[PDB]
């Protein structure tokens, strides 16, 4: 008869990314759009209500207007693909999909959102061109809190200061900023590592001293 | 006088034509699907009840007008 298949019960998603969680169901040659109902939901928030070949917007929860969308073209392949744009921490939880086509069935999907320190912004300035002292800076946004380990091109630890605040563009993301002020010359390579826990993630940017 | 009654009477029929169109979305699902998911059912009846109570309020204020106009043409004649 009718069964709903989940290719993967768990989706691990990175922050600020797209996501396409998929629910499958049997289809025969063509589709009967009239007899199909697709419904997505998470924590009893209505996300998708697809009836009679068109999504029912009036029911869709407000916090998903313009970020949730079902892909019609996939339905002809027996795939109810829910797509969310710019994934946030608030999108983590348990998602339910309920499909009605002839018979019916529902399935659950879990979503966990990484908040990694992928994007690292670096700035190199010249404190005193006489002593050739520079000011190296690294900053990134992630969760949970992280520390910065300044290592040379010779894999040796240098000391810096780490200021750790909360994000403004987003809610609880920690903004970690570290600064190096070391006398150095042109073409010298340095590294700033972003070590955070839960789980152990190391992310390192490379800063090369320019000339003049 | 008689055209004023005629303008309200075919405005109450329109609204009774609007009341029937409010349970319409559900009947067009029972026509097409054979198993209605509970959350999709649970929400539709709430919209179908949000309208019907609202449309039944309107009929009270229209069926009251005709009685007023009927009373007016009893004081006159």
């Amino acid at each position: 008869a009718f069964t709903v298949t989940v290719p993967k019960d768990l989706y691990v998603v990175e922050y600020g990314s797209n996501m396409t969680i998929e629910c499958k169901f049997p289809v025969e040659k063509q589709l009967d759009l009239a007899a199909l109902i697709v419904y997505w939901e998470m924590e009893d928030k209505n996300i998708i209500q697809f009836v009679h070949g068109e999504e029912d917007l009036k029911v869709q929860h407000s916090s998903y207007r313009q970020r949730a969308r079902l892909l019609k073209d996939q339905l002809s392949l027996g795939n109810a693909a829910l797509q969310i744009t710019d994934v946030k921490l608030q999108d983590a939880g348990v998602y339910r999909c309920m499909i009605s086509y002839g018979g019916a069935d529902y399935k659950r999907i879990t979503v966990k959102v990484n908040a990694p320190y992928n994007k690292i912004n670096q700035r190199i300035l010249v404190v005193d061109p006489v002593t050739s002292e520079h000011e190296l800076t690294c900053q990134a946004e992630g969760y949970p809190k992280a520390e910065v380990i300044w290592t040379s091109s010779d894999h040796q630890v240098l000391s810096g200061k780490t200021t750790t605040t909360n994000s403004k563009r987003e809610e609880k993301l920690f903004n970690v900023t570290s600064t190096l002020r070391i006398n150095t010359t042109t073409n010298e390579i340095f590294y700033c590592t972003f070590r955070r826990l839960d789980p152990e993630e190391n992310h390192t940017a490379e800063l090369v001293i320019p000339e003049l | 006088h008689m055209s004023t009654l005629k303008e309200v009477q075919d405005n109450i029929t329109l609204h009774e034509q609007r009341l029937v169109t409010c349970r319409k979305p559900l009947k067009e699902i029972e026509r097409a699907v054979e198993f209605v998911p509970v959350p999709v059912l649970k929400n539709i009846l709430q919209r179908e009840r949000a309208c019907v109570s609202a449309l039944e309020t309107k009929l009270g204020e229209l069926k009251r007008e005709l009685a007023d106009l009927i009373a007016a043409q009893k004081l006159a004649g």
